[PDB]
C-alpha cells in the first residue's frame, strides 16, 4: 500500500516509519546480527525477516506479537519476495537456494548446484520460475514444481544484477564492464520441456 | 454518520450492508450497525465518485466502480486487493 | 498562522465548540482543567476519548472547549462528542490518513455515537 | 619488553602510506608515498635517517608493491605502478631505469588502475588484478604470457591477494572484497580452480596475510577474529573456528600473520592508541603489549618483516613507527 517504511540496521534493529508524514512509528528487535532483508506479504499481515545468524523471522504486522522463527544452516545474503504466490527464496552461504512457504512457516525446498556465490535472483511474474546468476559465469533457471535446473546460460562476462519485468517479456541484466544495461527477451510462445543440466564448460 | 449515498449493495445473507459514502470512502456495516471499514479514494485521473458497488457471491469481496477510469477490488478486511482500469 | 482545526458537537439541547491547535497538552473547559466537571460521577465519560486512543497521543496538541445550553448530563455528552471529532479532525490534516482510520476503527467498535449526533424523529408506526 | 625509540620519519603534512614492505637481509624499510615519493630508509630501532628516494617526474604513483623476494632482483629491482596504465622498474645496479610496461595489448586500459599486483616466487609470472580477472605476464620480457579468468561479479578491486606458503604451484589466494569470499587458483595449469569457499563476509571483508597451510585467521569491522584451518574449504564449504577471539570493542581494519603463522595482529583507524596481537597455535592473547594509553594511533597500514620480529605502523599524522616483537 506504500504507507510504511521498513529499515534494517547492521546492529540488528528493524524500525518502521510512516511514508506519508516521515515520522517514527514502531520498533522491533529480535535479530542480534545484521538484518539482511525484510519483506511483507501483499495482505500486510505477516512480516518476514532474515539475519546473518541463520534465523528467519515471522511476525504479525497488525500486532507486535512474535509469531515464529526458524533456525537454518548458514547466513542469508539476499531476499526477494514474490507476492502473488506467497513464497520466498533465500540465498545461503552453502551456495544453495532455499525456497520457503510464507503461510505455514515451513521450509519446502532446497536446491543445489551453483559452484560459486549467488549474486542476484528474481521470480518470474507468474511465479513459476527463478533465475539466478553467479560467479561461475552461469545464469540458471529453476522450475519450482519439478525441483530441477532447466537451463543454464554460460556467458563470457559476469553480470552484476538481474530482474524480471512485471510483464512476462523482458529480463534485465547489468554487467561489470561497459556501462549499458543488457535486455533479454523471454520467448513465451511455447515449450513442453523439462530437460536438464551439465554440458559444455 | 456521513456523506450522501447513492450506491447500496447487499450480502446474500441478510447480515451485511455495503454503502458508498459521498467521497472515495466506501464503507460497510451490519444489521446491528457496527461500522467495520471505511476505505480510501478512487484514483486515476488521466471529481471522485462512488457510483456502483457489488458484494461478491462467496462473501469475501466487493467491487467498486465510479466514473474515473478505474475499478477496485476489496475484501471483507481493510486491504486494497487489485485495481484494474481502462 | 498556526495549523489548527475546529469541530463541534451537540446532544439534546446543549451545543459545544472545540478548537484544536498544536501545543503542549492542555484540556480546558471554559476556564478550568478537565478534572473538575461536576456531576462528579460521570467524569469517566469525558475521560473516554483519552484512554480509548491512548494516554499519550496529545504531546503536540492543545485543546479548549466550551459549553452552552442544556441540562446537567447533556452537557457532558456534548463535550465527549466534541473532543472525539476534534481529535480525529486534527489527524485529518497533518498526521497521516492511517492514524485516522485507526481512530475510526477503534472508536466505532466502542461507538456510543461519538461521530454522529443522535436525532429524534418520532413516528406513528 | 624493550620499549624502543619513537618514530622520526614524519611528513611535512599529516600524510599517508601506500604500503609497507621490508628487506630480508639488511635492516631497511621500504615506503611508497602518494606525493610521488618512493623512498627507503634505515631502521635500527634508533636510526631514522633517509638512505635513498625516487621521484619520477611526469608520472604519479598511486599504489605500491614489494617486487620479488627471491629471483635475483630483490636487492636491485623494485617494480611499482601508478594510476597511469603501465608500471615502473627500479634498478639499484642505482640505475633505476623506467621500463615502460604498458605493453599489455588492449587489456591495458580495461582497469581503473593496476592497483594490486603481486609477484610469484620465481618472477616468471606476474599477477595483476581487475575490478575482475587476473593477468599473468612475465616481468622479464614484457609480454602478456597468459591470464586466469577470475570471473568476478561485484569485485571492488580485491585489495589483498597472495600465493600460499605451501608452494605457489599449489594454488593462489585471491580475496574478493564486499563478500568476504575467497578465490583459490591452480597456478600450475591456467584455468583450474582448487577449491573456492566461503570465508565470512557476513562480517568482515578486511585483508589477511598468508600463514603456513598451518593456520588461518580472519577479522572484521566488529572486533572479531576467527581461526580457519586450510582443509575446511572441502565440503562443507563454510568453515568454523576453534574459537571466536574478541579483545577490541570497536572496529578492526588490520590483520597480520607471523612468518610461521603463529601470531595475528589487529588494529583500526577510528580511535587513537588501540591495537592488539594474538598468539597461535596456543590461542593466547598478548596483553603485555600493546596497551590503550601507549602511542599507537589510528593505523592505516601495518607490516611485519619476513622475520616478523619488527612491527611497522604507518598512521594518519605522518609518523612511521617501529617495534621489536
Amino acid at each position: 500500500c506504500g504507507n510504511f517504511g521498513f529499515i534494517g540496521s547492521s546492529n540488528g534493529s528493524i524500525t518502521i516509519y510512516n511514508m506519508q508524514s516521515g515520522i517514527l512509528r514502531k520498533k522491533y528487535k529480535l535479530h542480534k546480527r545484521a538484518v539482511t532483508g525484510i519483506s511483507l506479504d501483499g495482505m500486510n499481515r505477516k512480516m518476514v525477516s532474515c539475519g546473518l545468524d541463520g534465523i528467519v523471522g515471522f511476525y504479525d504486522f497488525n500486532k507486535s506479537t512474535l509469531l515464529g522463527k526458524l533456525k537454518l544452516d548458514a547466513p542469508i545474503t539476499a531476499m526477494v519476495y514474490h507476492r502473488s504466490s506467497d513464497l520466498f527464496a533465500l540465498a545461503l552461504d552453502d551456495l544453495s537456494i532455499v525456497v520457503i512457504d510464507a503461510v505455514t512457516q515451513r521450509v519446502v525446498r532446497q536446491l543445489w548446484g551453483h559452484s560459486n556465490r549467488i549474486t542476484a535472483f528474481d521470480f518470474s511474474p507468474e511465479g513459476r520460475w527463478i533465475v539466478s546468476a553467479s560467479l561461475d559465469s552461469t545464469i540458471r533457471t529453476w522450475d519450482l514444481p519439478t525441483g530441477g535446473c532447466i537451463d543454464g546460460i554460460i556467458v563470457d562476462n559476469v553480470a552484476t544484477n538481474v530482474k524480471f519485468s512485471p510483464n512476462g517479456d523482458l529480463l534485465a541484466t547489468t554487467h561489470v564492464t561497459g556501462n549499458g544495461i543488457c535486455i533479454w527477451t523471454n520467448r513465451a510462445q511455447f515449450k513442453t520441456v523439462s530437460t536438464r543440466t551439465i554440458d559444455e564448460s | 454518520v456521513y456523506s450522501d449515498v447513492l450506491a447500496l449493495s447487499m450480502r446474500p445473507d441478510g447480515k451485511e450492508v455495503a454503502v458508498s459514502t459521498l467521497k472515495g470512502q466506501i464503507s460497510i456495516f451490519n444489521i446491528e450497525d457496527a461500522k467495520q471499514v471505511g476505505n480510501i479514494d478512487c484514483r486515476k485521473d488521466i471529481s471522485k465518485f462512488f457510483t456502483t458497488i457489488h458484494y461478491s457471491f462467496d462473501g469475501m469481496a466487493i467491487v467498486a466502480g465510479g466514473n474515473n477510469n478505474s475499478i477496485c477490488l476489496y475484501d471483507v478486511p481493510n486491504e486494497v486487493l487489485l485495481k484494474r482500469f481502462i | 498562522a498556526v495549523p489548527s482545526v475546529q469541530t463541534f458537537g451537540k446532544k439534546k439541547s446543549a451545543t459545544a465548540v472545540a478548537h484544536v491547535k498544536a501545543g503542549k497538552g492542555l484540556i480546558k473547559v471554559n476556564g478550568s482543567p478537565i478534572t473538575l466537571v461536576e456531576p462528579e460521577i460521570l467524569r469517566f465519560k469525558v475521560y473516554e476519548p483519552l484512554l480509548l486512543v491512548g494516554l499519550d497521543k496529545f504531546s503536540n496538541i492543545d485543546i479548549r472547549v466550551r459549553v452552552t445550553g442544556g441540562g446537567h448530563v447533556s452537557q457532558v455528552y456534548a463535550i465527549r462528542q466534541a473532543i472525539a471529532k476534534g481529535l480525529v479532525a486534527y489527524h485529518q490534516k497533518y498526521v497521516d490518513e492511517q492514524s485516522k482510520n485507526e481512530l475510526k476503527k477503534a472508536f466505532t467498535s466502542y461507538d456510543r455515537t461519538l461521530l454522529i449526533a443522535d436525532s429524534r424523529r418520532p413516528e406513528p408506526k | 619488553i624493550v620499549r624502543l625509540k619513537d618514530a622520526n620519519a614524519s611528513h611535512p603534512s599529516h600524510s599517508a602510506i601506500q604500503s609497507l614492505s621490508f628487506h630480508p637481509s639488511k635492516p631497511l624499510l621500504l615506503t611508497g608515498g602518494y606525493d610521488k615519493t618512493l623512498r627507503i630508509y634505515h631502521i635500527d630501532g634508533k636510526t631514522n635517517h633517509l638512505v635513498t628516494s625516487l621521484h619520477l617526474v611526469g608520472s604519479p604513483i598511486q599504489t605500491c608493491t614489494f617486487y620479488t623476494s627471491l629471483s635475483n632482483q630483490n636487492q636491485q629491482n623494485i617494480f611499482t605502478a601508478g594510476r597511469r596504465r603501465y608500471m615502473h622498474s627500479w634498478d639499484l645496479s642505482q640505475t633505476a631505469k623506467i621500463e615502460k610496461f604498458s605493453r599489455l595489448y588492449g587489456h591495458e586500459s580495461t582497469q581503473r588502475s593496476f592497483e594490486n599486483f603481486k609477484v610469484a616466487h620465481l618472477q616468471n609470472s606476474q599477477t595483476n588484478s581487475v575490478h575482475g580477472w587476473i593477468n599473468i605476464l612475465h616481468s622479464t620480457s614484457g609480454l602478456w604470457l597468459m591470464g586466469c579468468k577470475i570471473e568476478g561479479v561485484i569485485t571492488d578491486f580485491c585489495i589483498d591477494y597472495q600465493p600460499i606458503s605451501r608452494g605457489k604451484f599449489r594454488t593462489i589466494l585471491i580475496a574478493v572484497n564486499a563478500y568476504g569470499e575467497v578465490w583459490e587458483f591452480d597456478l600450475n595449469k591456467n584455468g583450474h580452480v582448487i577449491r573456492r569457499w566461503k570465508d565470512q563476509g557476513g562480517v568482515g571483508i578486511t585483508k589477511i596475510q598468508v600463514g603456513g597451510n598451518r593456520w588461518l585467521a580472519v577479522g572484521s569491522e566488529s572486533g572479531f577474529v576467527n581461526l580457519y584451518d586450510r582443509n575446511n574449504a572441502m565440503t562443507s564449504s563454510t568453515p568454523t573456528p576453534v574459537a571466536a577471539l574478541d579483545q577490541l570493542t570497536t572496529t578492526i581494519s588490520n590483520l597480520q600473520f607471523s612468518p610461521d603463522g603463529q601470531i595475528l595482529c589487529m588494529a583500526s583507524r577510528a580511535v587513537k592508541d588501540a591495537l592488539r596481537l594474538v598468539h597461535l597455535p596456543s590461542c593466547s592473547v598478548f596483553s603485555n603489549w600493546p596497551t590503550s594509553g601507549t602511542p599507537l594511533g589510528k593505523v592505516t597500514s601495518v607490516a611485519f618483516s619476513p622475520s616478523g620480529g619488527l612491527l611497522a605502523v604507518g598512521n594518519e599524522q605522518g609518523k612511521v613507527r617501529l617495534w621489536k616483537l
